[PDB]
Protein backbone atom coordinates (compact mmCIF):
# COMPACT_ATOMS: atom_id res chain seq x y z
CA UNK A 1 0.00 0.00 0.00
CA UNK A 2 3.06 2.21 -0.79
CA UNK A 3 4.52 2.58 -4.34
CA UNK A 4 7.91 1.07 -3.66
CA UNK A 5 9.36 -2.36 -4.69
CA UNK A 6 10.28 -4.36 -1.54
CA UNK A 7 12.63 -6.63 -3.58
CA UNK A 8 14.66 -3.51 -4.33
CA UNK A 9 14.67 -2.53 -0.64
CA UNK A 10 15.64 -4.75 2.28
CA UNK A 11 13.27 -5.86 5.06
CA UNK A 12 14.14 -4.47 8.55
CA UNK A 13 11.23 -5.24 10.92
CA UNK A 14 7.69 -6.72 10.62
CA UNK A 15 4.66 -6.78 12.95
CA UNK A 16 1.92 -9.23 11.81
CA UNK A 17 -1.58 -8.93 13.32
CA UNK A 18 -4.02 -11.84 12.85
CA UNK A 19 -7.86 -11.75 13.17
CA UNK A 20 -10.65 -14.35 13.37
CA UNK A 21 -10.40 -18.17 12.97
CA UNK A 22 -6.58 -18.39 13.44
CA UNK A 23 -4.27 -21.17 14.75
CA UNK A 24 -0.92 -20.20 16.49
CA UNK A 25 0.89 -23.24 14.91
CA UNK A 26 -0.32 -22.13 11.43
CA UNK A 27 0.86 -18.51 12.11
CA UNK A 28 4.22 -20.01 13.21
CA UNK A 29 4.32 -22.18 10.02
CA UNK A 30 3.40 -19.18 7.79
CA UNK A 31 6.19 -16.97 9.29
CA UNK A 32 8.69 -19.91 9.20
CA UNK A 33 7.82 -20.26 5.50
CA UNK A 34 8.74 -16.58 4.85
CA UNK A 35 12.04 -16.95 6.81
CA UNK A 36 13.00 -20.01 4.73
CA UNK A 37 12.17 -18.07 1.55
CA UNK A 38 15.21 -15.92 2.29
CA UNK A 39 14.96 -14.15 -1.06
CA UNK A 40 12.73 -11.96 1.16
CA UNK A 41 15.95 -10.67 2.63
CA UNK A 42 15.76 -9.20 6.09
CA UNK A 43 18.80 -7.39 7.60
CA UNK A 44 21.44 -9.67 8.93
CA UNK A 45 21.81 -7.44 12.05
CA UNK A 46 18.33 -8.55 13.24
CA UNK A 47 17.50 -12.25 12.68
CA UNK A 48 14.61 -12.18 15.18
CA UNK A 49 12.77 -9.93 12.63
CA UNK A 50 9.07 -10.64 13.47
CA UNK A 51 6.49 -9.53 16.05
CA UNK A 52 3.10 -11.34 16.15
CA UNK A 53 -0.40 -10.54 17.52
CA UNK A 54 -3.59 -12.73 17.38
CA UNK A 55 -7.22 -11.62 18.09
CA UNK A 56 -10.47 -13.70 17.98
CA UNK A 57 -12.77 -11.08 16.29
CA UNK A 58 -12.86 -11.36 12.40
CA UNK A 59 -13.10 -8.14 10.27
CA UNK A 60 -16.55 -6.62 9.50
CA UNK A 61 -17.13 -4.84 6.15
CA UNK A 62 -19.32 -1.75 6.29
CA UNK A 63 -22.39 -2.17 4.10
CA UNK A 64 -22.14 -0.67 0.62
CA UNK A 65 -18.50 -2.06 0.44
CA UNK A 66 -16.54 -4.18 -2.02
CA UNK A 67 -14.10 -6.14 0.22
CA UNK A 68 -14.98 -9.87 0.42
CA UNK A 69 -15.92 -11.26 3.82
CA UNK A 70 -13.56 -13.77 5.45
CA UNK A 71 -13.43 -16.02 8.54
CA UNK A 72 -9.78 -14.85 9.14
CA UNK A 73 -7.49 -11.94 8.05
CA UNK A 74 -3.94 -10.44 8.33
CA UNK A 75 -2.61 -6.87 8.80
CA UNK A 76 1.10 -5.88 8.63
CA UNK A 77 3.38 -2.95 9.46
CA UNK A 78 6.83 -3.29 7.77
CA UNK A 79 10.08 -1.29 8.09
CA UNK A 80 12.32 -1.63 4.98
CA UNK A 81 14.89 0.54 3.09
CA UNK A 82 12.45 0.73 0.14
CA UNK A 83 10.21 3.41 1.72
CA UNK A 84 13.34 5.52 2.57
CA UNK A 85 14.16 5.17 -1.12
CA UNK A 86 10.66 6.60 -1.79
CA UNK A 87 11.51 9.50 0.53
CA UNK A 88 14.74 10.04 -1.44
CA UNK A 89 12.45 10.87 -4.39
CA UNK A 90 10.18 13.29 -2.55
CA UNK A 91 13.42 15.05 -1.44
CA UNK A 92 14.69 15.32 -5.05
CA UNK A 93 11.33 16.98 -6.04
CA UNK A 94 11.73 19.43 -3.10
CA UNK A 95 15.29 20.03 -4.35
CA UNK A 96 14.05 20.89 -7.90
CA UNK A 97 11.49 23.53 -6.73
CA UNK A 98 14.10 24.93 -4.27
CA UNK A 99 16.88 24.93 -7.01
CA UNK A 100 14.72 27.60 -8.75
CA UNK A 101 13.30 28.94 -5.38
CA UNK A 102 9.73 28.37 -6.71
CA UNK A 103 6.80 29.16 -4.35
CA UNK A 104 9.03 30.13 -1.39
CA UNK A 105 7.33 33.55 -1.02
CA UNK A 106 3.99 31.88 -0.03
CA UNK A 107 5.95 30.58 3.04
CA UNK A 108 8.41 33.42 3.67
CA UNK A 109 5.26 35.56 3.56
CA UNK A 110 4.08 33.92 6.83
CA UNK A 111 7.28 34.86 8.65
CA UNK A 112 9.36 31.77 8.01
CA UNK A 113 13.01 31.91 6.90
CA UNK A 114 14.28 30.64 3.52
CA UNK A 115 17.06 29.18 5.79
CA UNK A 116 14.43 26.69 6.98
CA UNK A 117 14.23 25.00 3.60
CA UNK A 118 18.02 24.61 3.42
CA UNK A 119 18.06 23.18 7.00
CA UNK A 120 15.26 20.75 6.07
CA UNK A 121 16.95 19.56 2.83
CA UNK A 122 20.17 18.84 4.72
CA UNK A 123 18.33 17.02 7.59
CA UNK A 124 16.60 14.82 4.96
CA UNK A 125 19.89 14.13 3.09
CA UNK A 126 21.40 13.10 6.46
CA UNK A 127 18.40 10.69 6.93
CA UNK A 128 18.90 9.05 3.50
CA UNK A 129 22.52 8.30 4.43
CA UNK A 130 21.36 7.09 7.90
CA UNK A 131 19.23 4.50 6.06
CA UNK A 132 22.20 3.80 3.66
CA UNK A 133 24.35 2.82 6.71
CA UNK A 134 21.72 0.21 7.81
CA UNK A 135 21.06 -0.95 4.23
CA UNK A 136 24.83 -1.82 4.57
CA UNK A 137 24.15 -4.77 6.94
CA UNK A 138 27.61 -6.33 6.39
CA UNK A 139 25.98 -9.65 5.56
CA UNK A 140 28.29 -12.50 4.45
CA UNK A 141 28.30 -13.98 0.89
CA UNK A 142 27.52 -17.35 -0.69
CA UNK A 143 29.81 -18.38 -3.55
CA UNK A 144 31.53 -17.32 -6.86
CA UNK A 145 29.95 -17.71 -10.32
CA UNK A 146 33.07 -19.50 -11.73
CA UNK A 147 35.49 -22.27 -10.75
CA UNK A 148 39.30 -22.53 -10.80
CA UNK A 149 42.38 -24.25 -12.52
CA UNK A 150 45.30 -26.34 -11.12
CA UNK B 1 3.36 110.92 -77.40
CA UNK B 2 3.07 112.87 -80.73
CA UNK B 3 -0.30 112.81 -82.59
CA UNK B 4 -3.37 114.65 -84.04
CA UNK B 5 -4.03 118.42 -83.52
CA UNK B 6 -6.28 119.57 -80.61
CA UNK B 7 -7.67 117.40 -77.73
CA UNK B 8 -6.31 113.79 -77.37
CA UNK B 9 -7.78 110.88 -75.29
CA UNK B 10 -6.91 110.70 -71.57
CA UNK B 11 -6.05 107.04 -70.77
CA UNK B 12 -4.72 105.48 -67.47
CA UNK B 13 -3.72 101.74 -67.54
CA UNK B 14 -2.00 100.87 -64.15
CA UNK B 15 -3.02 97.17 -63.55
CA UNK B 16 -4.37 96.64 -59.96
CA UNK B 17 -3.51 92.95 -59.20
CA UNK B 18 -0.29 92.10 -57.31
CA UNK B 19 2.55 90.63 -59.42
CA UNK B 20 4.62 87.56 -58.62
CA UNK B 21 5.47 87.98 -54.90
CA UNK B 22 7.58 86.09 -52.23
CA UNK B 23 4.68 83.74 -51.12
CA UNK B 24 6.05 80.24 -51.93
CA UNK B 25 3.57 79.00 -49.22
CA UNK B 26 4.14 75.19 -49.53
CA UNK B 27 6.95 74.35 -47.01
CA UNK B 28 7.13 71.49 -44.43
CA UNK B 29 6.26 72.96 -40.98
CA UNK B 30 5.07 70.40 -38.35
CA UNK B 31 5.96 66.69 -38.68
CA UNK B 32 4.20 64.57 -35.95
CA UNK B 33 6.33 64.35 -32.71
CA UNK B 34 8.26 61.11 -33.23
CA UNK B 35 11.08 59.64 -30.99
CA UNK B 36 13.03 56.45 -31.85
CA UNK B 37 14.05 54.08 -28.99
CA UNK B 38 16.60 51.28 -28.92
CA UNK B 39 15.44 48.98 -26.05
CA UNK B 40 17.00 46.21 -23.93
CA UNK B 41 16.13 43.35 -21.53
CA UNK B 42 18.12 40.97 -19.26
CA UNK B 43 16.71 37.63 -17.88
CA UNK B 44 16.90 37.45 -14.05
CA UNK B 45 15.59 34.12 -12.61
CA UNK B 46 16.83 32.52 -9.32
CA UNK B 47 20.42 31.20 -9.92
CA UNK B 48 21.65 29.25 -6.79
CA UNK B 49 24.07 26.24 -6.74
Amino acid sequence: MVKCDPRHGKYMACCLLYRGDVVPKDVNAAIATIKTKRSIQFVDWCPTGFKVGINYQPPTVVPGGDLAKVQRAVCMLSNTTAIAEAWARLDHKFDLMYAKRAFVHWYVGEGMEEGEFSEAREDMAALEKDYEEVGVDSVEGEGEEEGEEY
Amino acid sequence: SPGTPGSRSRTPSLPTPPTREPKKVAVVRTPPKSPSSAKSRLQTAPVPM
